[PDB]
Formats: structure tokens, C-alpha cells, sequence
């Protein structure tokens, strides 16, 4: 009786687009594929199966895209490998069915999916709440600084393209709904950089202006990283240089409000 | 030790005709059940593997179904070449056990036998005893009565009876009846007679012959 | 095609032992598993062994006590299997077979007979069936122990009509058996009818010209 590698079950998100079940045989005696047959179960249907003798594969026309790895076979591997389209539609518990000579064996993997769309709760929670925060506290610039027509003329519309941007980005699973929802934001909070410099000056400008631009620069080429391929390991600078920028407004808000008042 | 079972045992069809052979293990084997024939003769050749898939260069008239524990090994259209035993195999459990085999006979048109007797060779008369042969040629059914007349006394417990299996061109048997005599006794006599009762024969048929004449 | 051919059956003395062999042709013999499979008088059919491709794993029934015994030479494409310890119940036909996942037999041998008795083996004698449009003749092999004794006819090129009957067991514990042929009785004296009998486990070949009696 066959024994396998014991794995209770693989998670695959939207950007997994080849998908492995695993099932690996420890103790296989085989020595050529002949001796050998893998039968791949899904909901009671025969979904995969491989004749070692005729080494025929036949699959169904509903898993047209599923294999296993012939080369392995031998080795103990008989995992198997279908396109995500095949997969997401036939979530459950698989099963692979080994036979040798006079020994077999049979072991069972169910397949579960989770959605985490783009980035995780947490960094697409910041992302947009810093280049809101950030133009909002602009806005109190704005009404202090009047109370240019310019600079509320390009005011009113970066309010609107990060609206805009913030809701493009944040449905789906990783569109290029996203990826411009995102860039709309980036450029945004990229013309808010001007607009912040657009005051008229003290030691306490030319500092916040020049973090702020390090910032940007660290927050766009912080972005040329990510807007490549679904599952980016590289949040944390996007996410850094719009918390700097949100903050160099900070800076902004307050220092202006200490100037209309002394003078 | 899982145990496999056929049913029938045995069976008589009439070709042209389907037939269903049963097979039940101990115990569940998914679709791992192979079958093979064997005409007399000749060694077993497989038909089906895992249950259903046929094999290159078997007549299209073999499939197998079933899955689990019940299979069937279904013959549609029967041919006098299929006269024959057929054996399902379990794939799965330990050990690779065989079926306790179905035998397959073919029915056909009743058929007379040719008989022919042969007196014994003087080689074995030399070697001290008399060996007197009845055949029975090609026919059908298989039942056949034998009795051995010597002077016209019938003679018991001398003979000795073979059948032939079955042919699978013509679906006949045939059969040989040995009696056996010393030298001396055979000697003592001048009539032999063999006594041939079949179905199809309106009369019974003797062959018959004086000694050394 | 492919071809498998075992050899080595014969009668033995019970305790003895045989070494059986199987000549593989027409496949890659090192590429397929092999087994033996025995064929009891009674006519049911017992897997005895496997052997993996490699020649590296063998396996086994609890049924034969490890008493049997796998190998293949991959170079000669020869299979073996060694047969120790031998009891009656050891008797059968022996077929080697090719074989796939599930233990699929997709090919086997025409078998090799191992007969196991305290009996010693005794030949033939055999004896003319003579005839007397159609005549048959015939071969009376009589008195022979063990089984089996092999009959061909004119060397094996008379095929058509002949009957080879099944031996049947005497009251001495010896055997009997009659081959037949159905010929046109047109042909005897301008044809010649020879009988061909050989009990391999006595070395008894007899080749019987059957001639109509003087
Ligand atoms: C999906 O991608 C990740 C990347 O590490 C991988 O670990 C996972 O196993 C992939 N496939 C499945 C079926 O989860
Ligand atoms: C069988 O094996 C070869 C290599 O051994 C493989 O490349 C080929 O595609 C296989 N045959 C079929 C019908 O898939
Ligand atoms: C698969 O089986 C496990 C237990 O063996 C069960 O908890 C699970 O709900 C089943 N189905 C799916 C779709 O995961
Ligand atoms: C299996 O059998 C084939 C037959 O062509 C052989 O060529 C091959 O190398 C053998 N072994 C393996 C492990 O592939």
C-alpha cells in the first residue's frame, strides 16, 4: 500500500495563472512508466488520467488544459497542473489515485481560493487615505491662503482625479481599472507637489518642497516596481512617500496657519 | 486475501446472440478489473483493463462495464470462435486474484457422429494385450451412449470413454470409447462390436468387425 | 509480434527443485514488468509472481511461502523463476506474461508443465490405428505417467482433422490417450502417415508410420 506526502490543502489567488495540486508518492518501486497508472478524481468524475503502458493522457472536455509531468512520475510526483480558468471553476476536494504492479495507493487535496484584489487590506486602505488627507489639508491652505483662481482652477480637479483614481482603483482583482485608478492618484498627488509650492521664502520651504519631491520621486519610482504583474512585494515605498507628502502638507497646514495671524 | 467470484459457472448461447458474464469482488476496486479468455489449447489473452478499455486487435464485440465491486464482461453478438473460459482479475487489493472462471459453451443444430472402429495392432497383441478403439467424429450435443458388444455379450467395466472440447470453428466434440482385452481373451472371440446411441442418430449405429479378417 | 516461450517444466521429485525460464522477443524487454502465473489442473489461475522492470523489487502471493523466486537477466531478455521445496500442490502449467499497471497481463507464454509426484516416469508405447471417401487412422499412445505427452502429425504439416484427445487416468495410475486424423482415403499408399508422439519426461520420442494392415 502506497504512503504520500500528506497535504491538506493549496490556496490560489486571481494572479496564479498555472495551478498545482501536489501528490507525492514516498515509497514508489516503479522502474518504467509501463508499471504505472494515475487516475486524478474531482467530484466523483474521472478528470485525469495516465496510462503509463500506452502513455495516453485523456482528460475531459471541461479540464481540456490539466497534465501531470510524465518526467516525475517515477520519482513520486504525480502532481497535477491545470490554467487557472480550468480551476477557479472546480474548487473542491481532488483526489489522486496511484497504481504500480501490485501495490496502489490514494490520497485526497481539496483546492480553496481566497481573493485578496491587488494589495492587501491594510496597504490599499493607505494608499488612498494619505493622497486624501493630504489634498483635503491643501484645501485648508487654499481657504486660509484666500480668506490665484489658477490654483483653485487645478484645486477643484485634483479633488475630482483623486475621486476619480480612488474609486478606479480598489474593485476588482487587479485590472487596469486599478493600475490607472492608481496612476490617476500617483499623478495627482504629482501636480499637488507643484500646487504646495504654489504659496508666495523661509529655511521651512525649501526643506518641506525638497522631502516632499524625495518623497514623490521615491513614491512614483516606488511605483514603476509595482504596477508590473498582480502580487507586488513592493508596497511599503508607494506607501511611504505618499505618507511623507500627506505629511509635508501637514507641515504646510499649520506653519501657514502660524503665519496669517503674526504679522 | 480478497476473494473474486464469476457467475455463471457455466452457460450455453446461441451465436449472434449477447451475453452477460458477472464478476464481484470483496471489496471495493474502483474500475481496476481486467478480463481475458482462454480457448482450450491455447493461454489466456487479455480483452479488457481498468474495467472498460479494450484492447488493440480484440473482436469490437467485447466491453466491459461496472465499477466498484459488480462488473460485467458484455459479448454482443457471440461468434462459434468465442467457445471458451473467461477470467476477470482484480487490479486493486492485495493479491492480483483471478475469477473462478465462466465457462462459455456455443449451442448449435443438432449432428450426427461419424463413427469408425479400429481393431487392435498385432505390436500391442504381441506386447500381451488387445487394445479395440471406437471414434465417434463431429457432433453434437455432447451426450453420447457407448456400449461394447464382444459375441454380442455386453461387456462392462473394460471401456473407457474421452471427449474431445468443443470446436470453435464448427462448435462439434468428439469422442473416443478404448476397450481393453489380454491377448488371451481377445483371442478367445471372433466379434467385436461398438454400439453407438445419439440424438441424432434415428437408429443406433454399430461398427463391427471378425478378428484378423 | 511480441513472443513469449517458457521452458523448464518437468515431472519432480516432491522436495525437489526446477528453474524455470522465459525468452521475451518482440518489445523492450527492460522496459515492462513481468510476472508467473500457474494454471492448476483444476483450471483456476494463480498469479505466483512480479517482478519490476528494473529486476530491483519483486513481489509476492502469502500463498507460495517464499518458495518461489524472481529474476531477469535484461541482457539475454530472459525471465526466470526459481521453484524450491516443491509439493503435489506445486502441479500446474506455468505461464510468464508481460505486465502493465494493475498487474494487466497484456501478453503470456504457451506454459511449461511441472508435475510433482512420487510416482517415476514411465514412456509411452505406442501403436498404430490403422484404416479400414474418407478413412481415419490414428495413434494409440498407451501406458505413459506423467502428463503430458504431445502429439504432431507428419512433422506438424497435418493440422486439419486431427483430434487429439484428453488422456484419462487408468486403473494402474497410468495414462492413455488417442490422436485421430480424417483423411481421403485416396491418398494412403501414394502419402505417407507418420504419428508423432513425444513424453518429454521420459525422453520418448516415437515416430509411428500408421500403414493400412497387411
Ligand atoms: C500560487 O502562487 C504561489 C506563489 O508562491 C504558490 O506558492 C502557490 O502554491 C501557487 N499555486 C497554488 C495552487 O496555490
Ligand atoms: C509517449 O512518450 C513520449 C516520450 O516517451 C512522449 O513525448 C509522447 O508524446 C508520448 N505519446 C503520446 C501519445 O502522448
Ligand atoms: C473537503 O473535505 C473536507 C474534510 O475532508 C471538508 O472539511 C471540506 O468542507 C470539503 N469540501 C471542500 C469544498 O473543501
Ligand atoms: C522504459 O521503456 C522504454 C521503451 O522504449 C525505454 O526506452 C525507457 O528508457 C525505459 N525506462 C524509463 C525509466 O524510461
Amino acid at each position: 500500500q502506497l504512503l504520500f506526502n500528506k497535504t491538506k490543502s493549496v490556496e490560489f489567488t486571481f494572479c496564479n495563472d498555472t495551478v498545482v495540486i501536489p501528490c507525492f508518492v514516498t515509497n514508489m518501486e516503479a522502474q518504467n512508466t509501463t508499471e504505472v497508472y494515475v487516475k486524478w478524481k474531482f467530484k466523483g468524475r474521472d478528470i485525469y488520467t495516465f496510462d503509463g503502458a500506452l502513455n495516453k493522457s485523456t482528460v475531459p472536455t471541461d479540464f481540456s488544459s490539466a497534465k501531470i509531468e510524465v518526467s516525475q512520475l517515477l520519482k513520486g510526483d504525480a502532481s497535477l497542473k491545470m490554467d487557472k480558468s480550468d480551476a477557479v471553476s472546480h474548487t473542491g476536494n481532488y483526489t489522486c489515485e496511484v497504481t504500480e504492479l501490485t501495490r496502489e495507493g490514494e490520497t485526497i487535496i481539496e483546492l480553496k481560493y481566497r481573493v485578496v484584489s491587488w494589495f492587501s487590506p491594510n496597504e490599499n486602505i493607505l494608499i488612498v487615505i494619505f493622497p486624501i488627507f493630504a489634498i483635503l489639508l491643501f484645501w485648508g491652505q487654499f481657504g486660509i491662503k484666500t480668506l490665484t483662481i489658477a490654483l483653485l482652477v487645478a484645486g477643484l480637479v485634483i479633488t475630482v482625479i483623486v475621486i476619480v483614481g480612488a474609486i478606479l482603483f480598489v474593485p476588482g482583482e487587479y485590472s487596469l481599472k486599478n493600475a490607472t485608478g492608481l496612476g490617476l492618484i500617483v499623478t495627482s498627488t504629482g501636480i499637488l507637489i507643484l500646487l504646495h509650492y504654489y504659496v508666495f521664502l523661509t529655511s521651512f520651504v525649501i526643506a518641506i518642497l525638497v522631502i516632499q519631491v524625495i518623497a514623490y520621486i521615491l513614491a512614483v519610482v516606488g511605483l514603476s516596481l509595482c504596477i508590473a504583474a498582480c502580487i507586488p512585494m513592493h508596497g511599503p515605498l508607494l506607501i511611504s512617500g505618499l505618507s511623507i507628502l500627506a505629511l509635508a502638507q501637514l507641515l504646510g497646514l499649520v506653519y501657514m496657519k502660524f503665519v496669517a495671524s503674526n504679522q | 486475501d480478497i476473494v473474486m467470484t464469476q457467475s455463471p459457472a457455466t452457460l450455453s448461447v446461441t451465436p449472434g446472440d449477447r451475453v452477460s458474464l458477472s464478476c464481484r469482488a470483496s471489496q471495493t476496486i474502483s474500475d481496476y478489473l481486467h478480463w481475458y479468455q482462454q480457448k482450450s489449447h491455447e493461454s489466456p489473452r487479455l480483452l479488457i483493463k481498468f474495467a472498460s478499455q479494450s484492447i488493440s486487435g480484440i473482436p469490437s464485440r467485447f466491453s466491459g462495464s461496472g465499477s466498484g465491486s459488480d462488473f460485467t464482461l458484455s459479448i454482443n453478438s457471440v461468434e462459434p470462435e468465442d467457445v471458451g473460459v473467461y477470467y476477470c482479475q482484480n487490479g486493486h487489493g492485495f493479491p492480483r486474484t483471478f475469477g473462478g472462471g465462466t465457462k462459455l459453451e456455443i449451442k448449435r443444430t443438432v449432428a450426427a457422429p461419424s463413427v469408425f472402429i479400429f481393431p487392435p495392432s498385432d505390436e500391442q497383441l504381441k506386447s500381451g494385450t488387445a487394445s479395440v478403439v471406437c471414434l465417434l467424429n463431429n457432433f453434437y450435443p455432447r451426450e453420447a451412449k457407448v456400449q461394447w458388444k464382444v459375441d454380442n455379450a455386453l461387456q462392462s467395466g473394460n471401456s473407457q470413454e474421452s471427449v474431445t472440447e468443443q470446436d470453435s470453428k464448427d462448435s462439434t466434440y468428439s469422442l473416443s470409447s478404448t476397450l481393453t482385452l489380454s491377448k488371451a481373451d481377445y483371442e478367445k472371440h471372433k466379434v467385436y462390436a461398438c454400439e453407438v446411441t445419439h440424438q441424432g442418430l434415428s437408429s443406433p449405429v454399430t461398427k463391427s468387425f471378425n478378428r484378423g479378417e | 509480434e511480441v513472443k513469449l516461450v517458457e521452458s523448464g517444466g518437468d515431472l519432480v521429485k516432491p522436495g525437489g527443485s526446477l528453474k524455470l525460464s522465459c525468452a521475451a522477443s518482440g518489445f523492450t524487454f527492460s522496459g515492462y514488468g513481468m510476472s508467473w502465473v500457474r494454471q492448476t489442473p483444476d483450471k483456476r489461475l494463480e498469479w505466483v509472481a512480479t517482478i519490476t522492470s528494473g529486476g530491483t523489487y519483486t513481489y509476492y502471493p502469502d500463498s507460495v511461502k517464499g518458495r518461489f523466486t524472481i529474476s531477469r537477466d535484461n541482457a539475454k531478455n530472459t525471465l526466470y523463476l526459481q521453484i524450491d521445496s516443491l509439493k503435489s500442490e506445486d502441479t500446474a502449467i506455468y505461464f510468464c506474461a508481460r505486465s502493465l499497471a494493475g498487474n494487466a497481463m497484456d501478453y503470456w507464454g504457451q506454459g511449461t508443465s511441472v508435475t510433482v509426484s512420487s510416482a517415476s516416469t514411465k514412456g509411452p508405447s505406442v501403436f498404430p490405428l490403422a484404416p479400414s471417401g474418407t478413412a481415419a487412422l490414428g495413434c494409440l499412445v498407451k501406458d505413459y505417467f506423467p502428463e503430458p505427452v504431445t502429439v504432431s502429425w507428419n512433422s506438424g504439416a497435418l493440422t486439419s482433422g486431427v483430434h487429439t484427445f484428453p488422456a484419462v487416468l487408468q486403473s494402474s495410475g497410468l495414462y492413455s490417450l488417442s490422436s485421430v486424423v480424417t483423411v481421403p482415403s485416396s491418398s494412403l499408399g501414394t502419402q505417407t502417415y507418420i504419428c508423432n508422439v513425444n513424453h518429454k519426461p521420459s525422453n520418448t520420442k516415437v515416430d509411428k508410420k500408421v500403414e493400412p494392415k497387411s
